[PDB]
């Protein structure tokens, strides 16, 4: 009994004895291996009062979007006093995720239950009912301080054994996945309560899409019935985007002075935050979260964001960010315009205490689109009564200049485009503090194409195992592996050039005319150990045999994988494919 | 044959009509015919000298990413690993040598227990394993107000669960390893949806991995959420001879996949002749059984009607003296029921029931094939 | 060939062919109506059919009254009499 | 409604006599407008009179009390449409709403003829394409039920029509990274595993399908009416698709 | 233009004119010969595949070249399109993509990728801890080492 076959085994780790060190943070040294050990925990901690003041504030949003949804919820549930008093008021929430928690007034003199239906709680009607009964029931003896029959008696036996009038409100919180035959019969099921005097029910649907696609689905006469008071209310983290411009400000802040955002990065924010619709926010702070872990990883300039440790400044250092590429910009300036050339080489390495000094200078600027746009989304906010605008594609245009021609859509801020233009300036050294995606870490990481990425490994597999030359005439079998791939992706190519239905065995004869005859049945011979293995390569049918067994587990690799369809079961001869490469 | 490979161009081009004489119809029989043994024989010795020396080297290399890895477990990041080959000794020496023994001593003694979870076993099973994380968590079990009129316990004390550790400190006391999260009994709707749930615990890390090509089609937006994956591409073209133990490979994949009887022709082969006995004489009794109950020779997978009860299994089992008493029957069944070639459950009279759940032909061709030869 | 007869919306008919389902005019199309006994009406309550879940004017119907016994019933005077026969 | 409305229009020259008779005009309006609508309800009336009654009151002055046939004709707009209902239809991703467009297309249009309709690219190497369809179904499939594809041909059909992504900035340099086509990443199929949690992609029904394997077919279930809206959003003219077939 | 012409037999003394300019080896360009001659009788243009398998193979082959100097990348096309006299550079574009999907997989083109390390563009070193998703992978944001060796020795004598 092996624990490699068994299911959910539990491993207690034996732990050594002590490794000496306090070494243990995931930060590893940088500039291969010229990084000190103080720089190292510095990066550390300077990364987590720099990502702990971000999320401090991103909690401090989320607490506030629930606390508006659950006021702006109750001001619309409360005090539509119809004068006909024999309806429910409905109420919609556009786009709504069903994470909201619902708080009713205390309110004497009336019992307030919440009862709340998920799809799955919803196989049927009575199942439905006998929930709803049952949430009511156990909640009015807990408001209390016999056994009852659960269905719609007790609704009108609810002042006779309580002494107080009821309000029930329902809160269907997977509508769009609930099926509409059976809501559509339990809300005439509740319709039947309008004639009990003391009751008032109210629905609250969570239609996660869309309304126009649940009125095709509900009967025609059941909207009559709630049409009599129903109020639309859009709930979105996405509704004029006024919670995904507080995160996003709430990081321009914590990086305010101290790192910047290339407009690369910002439009792959602005573009990957498109491609998913019903949750942003969660998404916005994955990706800002990702890029500042992937910055106080990769950046031994990382601690030169607090002033304090511009005093420690090294020779590997002052190698590294001198290629800075607007740095060759000022020396080619230094050329151009002043012809000597001494101050231009107090500025390079020979003179050793001046580029060390240069760097002092410039770290101390506050580099002020941070603020400006912060000045220009609270003044175009308050002055123009606009609402609906992004802060990221605002910040994103202001990167590049194109300010003026992003506010023009407006048309209303004509006699205040002067005022507000900014034309950015590139400091100098801003590439060694900046977030920026050039090498295609985020959209790897996060956003991977997933498949592509396997059926290039498959195909390619010169990029993914190691072509090496010393260490393979020692092996057993480096003779053979520079002549033969891999056999997953020796058979993806005959995979990919291959029809839609392929027969096995013509497949398996065109993967055997690729294979080396002689060297495979040398490196089969080339263990003396195995006899069992050696009276195998003896026989004439070995090639034939070592070739079969080679494909037929690399044909069993590609079923589980999904690459390969076994056509039409009682035949078990040919197999259609699955999967095409670039789509 | 056709002029585009790979688009939808390629798509569209390769999917033409063959006609009736273009077909070349040759049946797999014309093939030699390779011994079991032989294939085992063959198989295991390009597994283990064909290249070696290069996966090696790129095994040296994507170490160098663990302490990369480690710095995104302790940021909430969910981390799944794909490309081709087998993930599995990556995953397991990754999250036992590197991860768990560097969490602890980060944390100031013991190590992290590391719940490993073998998900190409097609008979894993969501509440056996909900049952083993209760054991090393222990959480609050769920009151009367919080068990909602046949609510499902499990999913609801994951909600209690996660309500309990947003409060509590961040430091990690659980790393789950789930082998292959799109295998074939974890990629239904009820297993990852407790996976996912409990990746919103930052206190418990979970360290996942993948081989099917569509396996990002199986978390909407929120599962994505929840379980918020960093995914990294460890292609090494490793053999996956453990996960070809579950599954047949001589059939070259049509054994369905979902039996879990194939895996346990594995289980036989090595074990004690008087535990191999006792469960020859349990397919035996159970094979009466459903030719009795059934009538029918189609494949019906055997269930609690067809079972032995446990006491009456005792009586044939004592005459054929494979059992001395009920606790030595009961210490040599339980080897099965771990490994759930065997389940024990109780009728509506309280009759304990043990039964096979393998259908009537797979367990006709175990009984032969590894059990009647003694 | 015609004062003139509106023709009546998409949005608006709706409401006339769900009168005619309950009317037991339409019927769904392989449909089985009540059960025999209690536990086959137990074990259909928690089946979801197909018919529920597909959209509402895909649904295939069928046809308590052919067209052959609708024009037998229909009078001669009505102006839909001449469409009582292909 | 009707009771604040006469005192405060300042035209106090009524008897409950006239009261009745305006009320029960409305009522003999009501049914001769919308009988053929509702049938013979009671129910239905009595919802399309409490949802026309303050609208029909707001139209009353000096000339609408006295003759009937002046009122009608001053409330015309509220006999002619029921109104029993209550920019884009969906708040879909933009690229969850290209593929509910290559949903309905891979469910209505037939496999055999994608490649007539789709393929673009040069050939290298010598071969024929598909010739289409050669006469119109009378059919008109989109009045049938959707049929079943497979999940390939989704994604075939996806990056045939999904717009230009990375556009050539006229540069050698730059033209050969581009891929300026479309290809699957994780959000392609994140959004196409919402799109099916929403009810708006179906399965064949079977309890615990796995998405993860071969027999599992998928179809649409949306009408026309929301594909049309939707593929005007985008500004992709499905149309077209469906015009060459029958329309 | 040649990329337009159809049905034109190539003789084996041009499809290495057109590489013998390039100054391709001998063992490019007689692995340009032989995927030629397997592909003759099925090609609509001929010119197109001679253009992608020519232009294919001098990205790899110079690739070492190539990295220090990218005014070389503009070179080549520009030399591309007067040879096969065409107007503007997006159709060679357009043939150099369709060739590269008829030999991605072949086995010469994986072994000449192999020995002058091109890898479409990078290293191996480089392009495995891009490929396993590094945060220490090198972002091409700085110059290069190399770059700032050529830079530094020729402002010195702007210098003086």
């Amino acid at each position: 009994f092996a624990d490699a076959q068994r299911s959910h085994y539990t491993v207690y780790p034996s732990l050594p004895q002590s490794n000496k060190n306090d070494k243990h943070i995931p930060f590893v040294k940088l500039l291969s291996g010229k990084e000190s050990e103080v720089n190292v925990e510095k990066r550390w901690e300077l990364y987590h009062q720099l990502h702990s003041h971000f999320h401090d504030q991103v909690d401090h949003i989320i607490d506030n979007i629930e606390a508006d949804l659950k006021a702006e919820i109750s001001d619309l549930l409360y005090s539509e006093t119809t004068q006909k008093r024999r309806c429910f008021n409905t109420i919609f929430l556009l786009g709504s995720d069903s994470t909201t928690k619902i708080e009713l007034k205390d309110e004497s003199s009336r019992y307030n239950v919440l009862i709340e239906l998920t799809p799955k709680e919803s196989p049927n009607v009575r199942m439905m009912l006998r929930r709803s009964m049952y949430k009511l029931y156990s909640a009015a003896d807990a408001e209390e301080h016999n056994d009852v029959s659960y269905d719609l008696s007790l609704v009108e036996n609810f002042k006779r054994l309580f002494g107080k009038d009821l309000a029930m409100v329902f809160n269907f919180k997977d509508v769009d996945s609930i099926n509409f035959n059976t809501l559509d019969n339990f809300i005439i099921l509740l319709k039947s309560a309008f004639k009990y005097d003391h009751v008032k029910i109210s629905l609250i649907f969570n239609i996660n899409t869309n309304l126009s696609n649940i009125e095709k689905n509900l009967r025609q006469s059941t909207i009559r019935l709630l049409k009599r008071n129903y109020h639309k209310l859009d709930v979105s983290s996405n509704k004029g985007f006024k919670y995904g411009n507080q995160i996003f400000q709430s990081f321009l802040d914590t990086v305010d002075g101290k790192l910047n955002l290339s407009d690369r990065f910002v439009e792959f924010i602005l573009s990957k935050m498109a491609n998913n619709t019903n949750h942003n926010l969660q998404l916005l702070t994955k990706m800002l979260d990702y890029s500042l872990m992937s910055y106080f990883f990769q950046n031994a300039f990382s601690v030169f964001i607090d002033p304090v440790n511009v005093d420690f400044l090294n020779d590997d250092y002052l190698k590294i960010l001198s290629r800075c590429p607007t740095f060759m910009f000022f020396v080619e300036g230094l050329i151009k315009q002043h012809a000597p050339a001494d101050e231009i080489l107090s500025l390079l390495t020979n003179k050793n205490r001046g580029l060390e000094e240069f760097f002092v200078e410039f770290l101390v600027r506050e580099n002020p689109i941070n603020g400006h746009a912060k000045f220009v989304a609270r003044f175009l906010e308050e002055e123009l009564n606009i609402t609906n605008f992004n802060l990221i594609e605002l910040y994103h245009n202001l990167l590049i200049g194109k300010l003026d021609s992003y506010l023009d859509r407006w048309s209303a801020c004509k006699e205040y485009k002067d005022r507000l233009h900014f034309e950015p300036i590139d400091t100098i050294f801003q590439e060694l503090f900046t977030l920026d995606n050039r090498s295609g870490l985020l959209t790897q990481s996060i956003f991977p194409s997933y498949k592509s990425n396997i059926e290039d490994n498959l195909l390619s597999w010169e990029q993914v195992l190691p072509s090496l030359d010393k260490e393979n005439y020692d092996t057993l079998s480096g003779d053979l592996d520079k002549i033969m791939a891999p056999v997953l992706g020796q058979l993806f190519k005959l995979y990919r050039e291959a029809n839609m239905t392929i027969n096995i065995y013509d497949f398996y004869i065109a993967f055997r005319e690729t294979l080396p005859k002689e060297e495979i049945l040398n490196f089969i011979r080339k263990d003396p150990s195995n006899t069992k293995l050696l009276e195998l390569a003896e026989t004439p049918d070995a090639f034939d045999k070592v070739a079969l067994i080679l494909f037929m587990q690399a044909i069993f690799a590609f079923e589980n994988m999904g690459l390969i369809k076994f056509q039409s079961t009682k035949s078990y001869d040919l197999v259609e494919k699955c999967v095409w490469r670039g789509i | 044959a056709s002029s585009f490979l790979d688009t939808f161009e390629g798509y569209f081009d390769q999917r033409k009509i063959v006609r009736t004489n273009a077909k070349s119809r040759h049946t797999m029989s014309m093939a030699p015919d390779v011994t079991r043994e032989e294939f085992s024989l063959v198989s295991n010795f390009f597994n283990e000298n064909f290249q070696k020396r290069p996966r090696q080297k790129l095994f040296e290399i994507q170490k160098k990413m663990f302490p990369q890895y480690w710095f995104e477990l302790t940021q909430g990041f969910s981390l799944l690993f794909y490309g081709v080959g087998s993930k599995r000794n990556f995953l397991e020496e990754f999250a036992i040598d590197y991860l768990s023994p560097k969490i602890a001593y980060s944390q100031l003694v013991n190590s992290i227990p590391c719940l490993i979870l073998n998900g190409y076993n097609p008979s894993c099973n969501y509440r056996d394993v909900f049952k083993e994380i209760t054991d090393l968590l222990v959480p609050a079990e769920l009151t009367r107000s919080e068990t909602k009129y046949w609510g499902n316990h499990v999913i609801l004390q994951i909600q209690k669960m996660i309500d309990f550790y947003k409060n509590q400190p961040l430091d990690i006391k659980l790393i789950l390893v789930v082998h292959n999260l799109d295998g074939p009994s974890i990629r239904k709707n009820t297993f990852q949806t407790m996976l996912s749930f409990l990746s919103v615990i930052r206190q418990i890390a979970i360290v996942a991995s993948t081989d099917h090509i569509y396996a990002p089609l199986l978390w909407d937006n929120m599962k994505a959420q929840n379980y918020n994956f960093v995914f990294h591409d460890i292609s090494n073209f490793e053999p996956s001879t453990v996960e070809s133990t579950f599954q047949d490979v001589m059939k070259m994949g049509k054994s369905d996949t979902s039996s879990g009887a194939e895996g346990a022709k594995y289980v036989l082969q090595s074990l004690t002749v008087n535990s191999k006995k006792m469960y020859k004489l349990l397919i035996e009794t159970q094979m009466q059984n459903m030719g009795n109950l059934s009538a029918n020779t189609g494949p019906k997978r055997g269930t609690q009607r067809t079972g032995v009860e446990l006491k009456l299994f005792n009586h044939l089992c004592a005459a054929d003296f494979i059992a001395s008493n009920e606790i030595a029957l009961r210490s040599m069944l339980r080897e099965f029921i771990e490994h759930k070639m065997a389940n024990i459950t109780k009728n509506n009279s309280g009759m304990e029931i043990i039964w096979v759940p393998y259908t009537y032909a797979e367990l006709e061709k175990l009984l032969k094939t590894v059990l009647n030869t003694l | 060939r015609i004062n003139t007869i509106k023709l009546w919306l998409k949005k608006d008919v709706k409401n006339v062919w769900e009168n005619l389902v309950q009317l037991d005019f339409f019927t769904e199309k392989s449909a089985v109506g009540l059960r025999d006994n209690a536990t086959a009406a137990f074990y259909a309550s928690n089946y979801q059919f197909q018919g529920t879940m597909i959209p509402f004017d895909l649904r295939s119907y069928q046809m308590q009254i052919i067209l052959q016994e609708l024009r037998r019933i229909i009078p001669k005077s009505n102006m839909y009499y001449s469409w009582t026969q292909l | 409604c009707l009771r604040k409305r006469i005192i405060e229009e300042q035209i106090t020259d009524c008897t409950d006599d006239q009261f009745q008779n305006v009320a029960a005009n409305f009522i003999h309006l009501i049914v001769q407008a919308f009988h053929s609508y509702t049938g013979n309800d009671i129910f239905a009336l009595n919802d399309l009179i409490d949802f026309k009654w303050p609208k029909y009151v707001s139209r009353i002055t000096k000339e609408n009390i006295f003759e009937p046939l002046a009122l009608y004709k001053s409330a015309i707009k509220l006999f002619l449409s029921t109104d029993d209902n209550l920019s884009q239809t969906y708040d879909l991703s933009i690229i969850s709403k290209y593929l509910l467009i290559a949903s309905y297309i891979c469910s209505y249009l037939e496999p055999r003829y994608d490649a007539s309709i789709f393929s673009r690219k040069t050939r290298i190497i010598q071969g024929r394409a598909a010739y289409g369809r050669r006469k119109k179904k009378e059919v008109n499939p989109r009045y049938l039920q959707p049929s079943l594809f497979a999940i390939e041909r989704l994604l075939a059909i996806f990056q045939a029509i999904f717009p230009i992504q990375g556009k050539a900035e006229s540069g050698s340099l730059s033209a050969l990274r581009e891929e300026s086509l479309m290809k699957a990443n994780i959000e392609v199929f994140q959004n196409l595993s919402e799109l099916h949690t929403l009810k708006l992609i179906a399965t064949t029904m079977n309890k615990n399908i796995d998405y993860l394997s071969p027999k599992v077919r998928w179809k649409v279930n949306v009408p026309w009416e929301i594909i049309k809206e939707i593929s005007e959003s985008v500004h992709f003219n499905i149309s077209d698709y469906f015009s060459d077939i029958h329309e | 233009s040649l990329l337009v012409k159809k049905y034109c037999k190539m003789t084996t003394e041009e499809i290495i004119r057109l590489c013998n300019d390039f100054e391709l080896p001998r063992e490019v360009a007689y692995k340009i010969v032989d995927e030629y001659n397997i592909n003759a009788s099925r090609l609509v243009c001929p010119w197109q595949l001679v253009c992608g398998l020519v232009l294919n193979c001098t990205f790899i082959v110079f690739n070492e070249r190539r990295r220090k100097d990218p005014r070389i990348d503009h070179f080549i096309v520009s030399k591309m399109c007067s040879l096969m006299l065409t107007s503007k550079v997006d159709d060679v574009i357009e043939c150099v993509k369709l060739v590269k999907e008829l030999i991605i997989g072949e086995k010469w083109f994986r072994d000449l990728q192999i020995r002058y390390d091109d890898f479409d563009g990078i290293r191996y070193d480089e392009i495995i801890f891009r490929k396993l998703g590094s945060m220490l992978q090198t972002t091409n944001i700085l110059v290069t080492d190399d770059q700032y060796n050529i830079w530094k020795k020729r402002i010195e004598m702007d210098l003086a």
